């Protein structure tokens, strides 16, 4: 690689970011606050996703 | 030398809860 050659033959650094988007427990999240737990009482819910 | 397997070598095939239920 030198910076003379045209853009098509220029360097790119390239990343992928990979999921195991599985049922499986998570160890990664979005940065999102978590409510207290509720039991007995119709609720809207998200765990995990 | 050779064997039968039986019934052997079944495994849980996803990380999922079911009960009282035939899976295919």
């Amino acid at each position: 690689f030198q910076p003379t050659y045209g853009v098509g033959y220029q360097p790119y650094r390239v990343v992928v970011l990979s999921f195991e988007l599985l049922h499986a427990p998570a160890t990664v999240c979005g940065p999102k606050k978590s409510t207290n737990l509720v039991k007995n009482k119709c609720v809207n819910f998200n765990f995990n996703g | 030398a050779y064997t039968n397997s039986f019934t052997r070598g079944v495994y849980y095939p996803d990380k999922v809860f079911r009960s009282s239920v035939l899976h295919s």
